[PDB]
């Protein structure tokens, strides 16, 4: 159909570390520039890991998370400071 | 291979940097502001840093056009949204800051339209408060209510009462004409303007009353409240989504529980929470009949319409219609359907397009019984789509504080010299209107009014009745 536009991946980007750029594929899978990533990924202030098992989460300092975009749920929880 | 234009020149991914941002990322107007992603360059062409793509043309400047409605507009044109101005300077559109005058509604038999903006279902039977100023912590002016009889399920039965409370008055409607129970005091503000099918009724310098004669209520109001009113209009603060605040001063989720917090007799039947569905009672298990209602209230989205529905989103005003007219048991009058389109045509003639949707086959309104109490045929009034409701007569001669455009309905119309009084029904020469000019001054045609409160010495009174030019003496107070 015509009517049926889901979502496939979502790309964050991070000015503060590196100018870097997370990508969340249409799997549970997470790719920073270009390199695909095991889970879980300690940088100083971002962690990604899964929750389930199931579904990724990326957690950027305290004002910030999101959920899987593997096959299309994405959110987002901006704390107050927004 | 092709060489590219002149006005562009070719780009290079580096070896060395990662942030080629080179063809896939292609400037144009809409995405300067926006930022891009890209991996690595293309083997395109791409114009200069002081310069963008536009439609196949890299126009030079940074002048390229500010879009509304998908539509181009030049810098320095203009745009005209509601009662503000707002002209794109450079890239952005800079629109000006005066709030415009709200409106309520009653969309059909049960629902209401917030200020803000928010449509929401409540079917009641007892008597609500739509709309007041007496909430939480000042005077308390005005308190216009509404109550509606066996209205739940909207039919040719739901005749609604108003009682309108202000300056210590008591007048009220229902039955189609307006009822004095008590005058209040200052008659000066009062007016009542019966053009077309509407009934408009001013009540102040910031209030104003609209009323269809058989179910709407558009009360409007001006800029001076801003937070001071509540019920079931809300709060009137441009925030949207606090028009559910009870009258126990908390946001409520359900509107069924909202509008049980609004009803004055606190001891009548609060309604019943029905089980949500997309079909109502006589639409519940018709499917045949579902897809006729549909399809008939679809001329909210038809060839006629089509400009309103680019400034005036239409999906509320079609739920409307599907409730009402399923539930609805239309036999004679078609007015539960009928009446949901002019609603809609109605918004749409504030914002300047007025439209013709109503023909012979579909909702016809005649206007031929006004012109018959004279055995010669004169022929004046006439269904006019949207005419101005604020005109001169020989009851108003004054202009008006206008707070409609134009209204629906039958309205006279008659070569110039003469002007028109609804008592005597056709228009007539201006000199047989029983107007007042007592010592000179330009003023109405003579109202029952006592001027002159203020000064016991400058007490010098002139009242008119009709045509006299008369003055009348003063009780002294010693
Ligand atoms: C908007 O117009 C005002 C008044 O002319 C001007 O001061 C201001 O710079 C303009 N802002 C934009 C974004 O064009
Ligand atoms: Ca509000
Ligand atoms: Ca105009």
């Amino acid at each position: 159909d015509r009517d049926a536009v889901c979502t496939r991946s979502v790309t964050v980007r991070l000015p503060g570390l590196h100018n870097s750029l997370v990508k969340l594929k249409h799997g549970a899978g997470v790719a920073m520039d270009g390199q695909d990533v095991q889970l879980p990924l300690l940088k100083g202030d971002l962690r990604i890991q899964h929750t389930v098992t199931a579904s990724v989460r990326l957690s950027y300092g305290e004002d910030l998370q999101m959920d899987w975009d593997g096959r299309g749920r994405l959110l987002v929880k901006l704390s107050p400071v927004y | 291979s092709l060489s590219c234009r002149p006005p562009m020149v070719k780009l290079v991914c580096p070896a060395d940097n990662l942030r080629a941002e080179g063809l896939e990322c292609t400037k144009t107007c809409q995405n300067y502001d926006l930022e891009c992603m890209s991996m690595g360059c293309v083997s395109g062409c791409l114009c200069p840093p002081g310069m963008v793509r536009h439609e196949n043309r890299c126009v030079a400047l940074e002048r390229c056009p500010c879009f509304h409605q998908g539509k181009e507009y030049a810098p320095g044109e203009t745009v005209k949204i509601g009662c503000n101005t707002c002209v794109c300077q450079d890239r952005k559109w800079n629109c000006t800051d005066h709030v415009c005058d709200a409106t309520c509604s009653t969309i059909g038999m049960a629902h209401y339209l917030t200020f803000d903006g928010l449509k929401y279902l409540f079917p009641g039977e007892c008597q609500y408060v739509l709309v007041q100023d007496y909430c939480g912590s000042n005077p308390g002016t005005f308190r216009i209510l509404v109550g509606n009889k066996g209205c739940s399920h909207p039919s040719v039965k739901c005749k609604k009462r108003v009682t309108i409370l202000v300056e210590g008055g008591e007048i009220e409607l229902f039955d189609g004409e307006v009822n004095v129970k008590r005058p209040m005091k200052d008659e000066t503000h009062f007016e009542v303007v019966e053009s077309g099918r509407y009934i408009i009724l001013l009540l102040g310098k910031a209030l104003s009353v609209v009323w269809d004669r058989h179910l709407s209520i558009s009360v409007v109001l001006k800029q001076t409240y801003q937070e001071k009113v509540c019920g079931l209009c809300g709060n009137f603060d441009g925030i949207q989504n606090n028009d559910l605040t009870s009258s126990n001063l908390q946001v409520e989720e359900d509107p069924v529980d909202f509008g049980n917090s609004w009803k004055v007799s606190s001891q009548c039947a609060d309604t019943r929470k029905v089980p949500l569905d997309s079909s109502p009672a006589t639409c519940h298990n018709n499917i045949m009949k579902q897809t006729m209602v549909d399809s008939s209230c679809r001329i909210l989205t038809s060839d006629v319409f089509q400009d309103c529905n680019k400034l005036v989103d239409p999906e509320p005003y079609l739920d409307v219609c599907i409730y009402d007219t399923c539930s609805c048991e239309s036999i004679g009058d078609c007015a539960c359907f009928c009446d949901t389109i002019a609603a809609y045509a109605h918004v749409c003639a504030q914002h300047g397009k007025v439209v013709t949707w109503r023909t012979a086959t579909l909702c016809p309104q005649s206007c031929e019984e006004r012109n018959l109490r004279e055995n010669g045929y004169e022929c004046e009034w006439r269904y006019n789509s949207c005419a101005p409701a604020c005109q001169v007569t020989c009851q108003h001669p004054e202009p008006l504080a206008c707070p409609v455009q134009c209204v629906e309905g039958c309205h006279a119309h008659c070569p110039p010299g003469k002007i028109l009084d609804e008592l005597l029904q056709t228009c007539v020469d201006p000199e047989d209107c029983p107007v007042c000019e007592v010592a000179g001054r330009r003023f109405a045609s003579g109202k029952k009014v006592t001027l002159n409160p203020s000064d016991p010495e400058h007490c010098q009174i002139c009242h008119c009745d009709v045509v006299n030019l008369t003055c009348e003496a003063c009780q002294e107070p010693g």
